[PDB]
């Protein structure tokens, strides 16, 4: 199972 | 910033004329990730050629695997062409059964 | 034996062509089990296994919006890159990341991975303690300021120390049949001569499954390091790998040759010699 994004991002 | 592709021509199982195989064409150690393969009877464009979903290795070069369903002779030549930003022409890299 | 999971991400600019393409694959070991790509017609996470076809609509739809979240953040984060090397938005250019866990044969995590890179280059690391970063140029060390105060790595730490062994767990089981078997390489010497004075030796590693496999050449017992030709380990479609190394030998002097062969597959390495 691949990992929640987040998405705070760069 | 770019690498070309190498370039293996192959078959699935050990080749005896007549008798259903695989061929294939791995490209592999490419960046950037567009790259475009025809696989060739004969000079000419197999029309029914499936690929792999694009992954990369741990240095970040892509890799593919194009393959078709053939059944090879003693007269016919098979072939793999790729065209990539890195290179100037397309390459064809022929199917050896030895190799 | 030990086993890993690995989710690799692309994401890939194309300025005119619409917005930038997003695939992700997913492995455990050598073995490709889903795949996602925005350019599909309907794009959604898909099986590319049989194992994991029995996982519920819940799962699917999960792994689905979360690919689509992912694109949404990876093609945000190749417009902030631009900013962050002066590019200009004419040009084509990808970020990729890797992640998961590997584990012991008992199930308990070895190493967690989670890196990225940009145009082909090193971005970003999450260090082995899975709690600091390794930023490759000024540019990433921005981003490891906002993920050192956003507190990220604790984000990654319980998802590579939990779910990720957690799942990999269970997809070792559900696969067990295929992911915990080995196939032994079918192996063969071929002999081509090149002239009157040197043939080829060419030793063949076939069928065999994980792909990590070593072949060498030896010459009276001395490792050919140099003088052998070894093409890359290619996927023959079936699930398994083929290999082959080369040397090439004074006429007559075949015999002072031997292959040798490793792999997870075999209980004890292989030593073969061409046998006309």
């Amino acid at each position: 199972t691949s990992n929640l994004q987040e998405q705070i991002g760069w | 910033i770019q690498r070309t592709p190498k370039i293996q021509v192959y078959s699935r199982h050990p080749a005896e004329n007549g008798k259903s195989n695989f061929l294939n064409c791995y490209v592999s150690g490419f960046h950037p990730s567009d790259i475009e393969v025809d696989l060739l009877k004969n000079g000419e464009r197999i029309e029914k050629v499936e690929h792999s979903d694009l992954s990369f290795s741990k240095d970040w070069s892509f890799y593919l695997l194009y393959y078709t369903e053939f059944t090879p002779t003693e007269k016919d030549e098979y072939a793999c062409r790729v065209n990539h930003v890195t290179l100037s022409q397309p390459k064809i890299v022929k199917w050896d059964r030895d190799m | 034996g030990s086993h890993s999971m690995r989710y690799f991400y692309t994401a890939m600019s194309r300025p005119g062509r619409g917005e930038p393409r997003f695939i992700a694959v997913g492995y455990v070991d050598d073995t490709q089990f889903v795949r996602f790509d925005s350019d599909a017609a309907s794009p959604r996470m898909a099986p590319r296994a049989p194992w994991i076809e029995q996982e519920g609509p819940e799962y699917w739809d999960g792994e689905t919006r979360n690919m689509k979240a992912s694109a949404q953040t990876y093609r945000e984060n190749l417009r902030i890159a631009l900013r962050y090397y002066n590019q200009s938005e004419a040009g084509s250019h990808i970020i990729q990341v890797m992640y998961g866990c590997d584990v012991g044969p008992d199930g308990r995590l070895l190493r967690g991975h989670d890196q990225s890179a940009y145009d082909g280059k090193d971005y970003i690391a999450l260090n082995e303690d899975l709690s600091s970063w390794t930023a490759a140029d000024t540019a990433a060390q921005i981003t490891q300021r906002k993920w050192e105060a956003a507190r990220v790595a604790e984000q990654l730490r319980a998802y590579l120390e939990g779910l990720c062994v957690e799942w990999l767990r269970r997809y070792l089981e559900n696969g067990k049949e295929t992911l915990q078997r080995a196939d032994p390489p079918k192996t063969h010497v071929t002999h081509h001569p090149i002239s009157d004075h040197e043939a080829t030796l060419r030793c063949w590693a076939l069928g065999f499954y994980p792909a990590e496999i070593t072949l060498t050449w030896q010459r009276d017992g001395e490792d050919q390091t140099q003088d052998t030709e070894l093409v890359e380990t290619r996927p023959a479609g079936d699930r398994t790998f083929q290999k082959w190394a080369a040397v090439v030998v004074p006429s007559g002097e075949e015999q002072r040759y031997t292959c040798h062969v490793q792999h997870e597959g075999l209980p004890k390495p292989l030593t073969l010699r061409w046998e006309p």
